[PDB]
């Protein structure tokens, strides 16, 4: 899930030289799919970076934290069990109820962090279905992020790079394994398309610019 | 309770 990054570029370099929003006749509906609907992520998220670090939610109720020392800590949907992963990526997995005294400290934020966004913020895509064997996934963390004057940019461990804009609240989601893209639009509405399809049938000129941005955004991931 | 920098969007 590493060299994930470098497939994403290719994909998007693919789909924005094609032009998609200058077509004779953009049919986006047909470059759809359903089946390429992603199994997780970010529905909330925390900036404390200033002395903590990010606090994020993905949508199967799981909270994360990337601490400033870029240490990750991450409560899976039980309220118990825990997955800490250290600088190297050397991954721990561990329960709130047997922990080492080593994590109490960043065990007492994360929860801070779970009340936080528990009481404060809207659950992005609270309206999808998860599929018949999505539970059984690894649960990926959060390998990277930054924010910009227009984006916030998340990039998970599974590859997956989701990019939030701040202005009208769109969102998108790249997945490289299924070389799709999801895009949830200012009516909240979800809708995943084949990225290989938008180059056969392009796509209106609002999701075409996100894309632009998508690629500036996955090639500053690349050179960090 | 000091609020954080930034975060995405609230309830209503």
């Amino acid at each position: 899930v590493d060299c994930h990054l470098s497939d994403m570029l290719q994909q998007l370099h693919s789909v924005n030289a094609s032009k998609p929003s200058e077509r004779g006749l953009v049919r986006q509906e047909e470059a759809e799919d359903p089946a390429c609907i992603p199994i997780f992520w970010v529905s909330k998220w925390v900036d404390y970076s200033d002395k903590y670090g990010l606090g994020y939610q993905l949508c199967d109720n799981s909270v994360g934290v990337l601490f400033n020392d870029s240490t990750r800590l991450i409560l899976y949907n039980d309220g118990d069990s825990l997955q800490y992963i250290e600088r190297d990526g050397t991954e721990s997995y561990l329960t709130v109820s047997s922990h080492p005294n080593s994590l109490m400290k960043k065990i007492t934020l994360l929860k801070y962090f779970r009340n936080y966004m528990s009481e404060h913020l809207l659950k992005a895509g609270a309206n999808i279905t998860p599929r018949e064997g999505d539970e059984l996934a690894r649960l990926p963390y959060l390998r990277t992020w930054f924010r910009t004057r227009s984006a916030i940019i998340l990039h998970l461990s599974n590859g997956s790079v989701q990019i939030n804009f701040f202005q009208d609240h769109t969102k998108l989601i790249l997945c490289p394994l299924m070389a799709a893209v999801t895009y949830i639009d200012e009516k909240r509405d979800f809708r995943t398309y084949r990225l290989s399809l938008l180059e056969e049938y392009g796509c209106c000129k609002e999701l075409a610019s996100r894309l632009r941005y998508a690629r500036t955004m996955v090639d500053k991931l690349l050179s960090s | 309770a000091t609020p954080p920098t930034l975060s995405s969007t609230v309830l209503i």
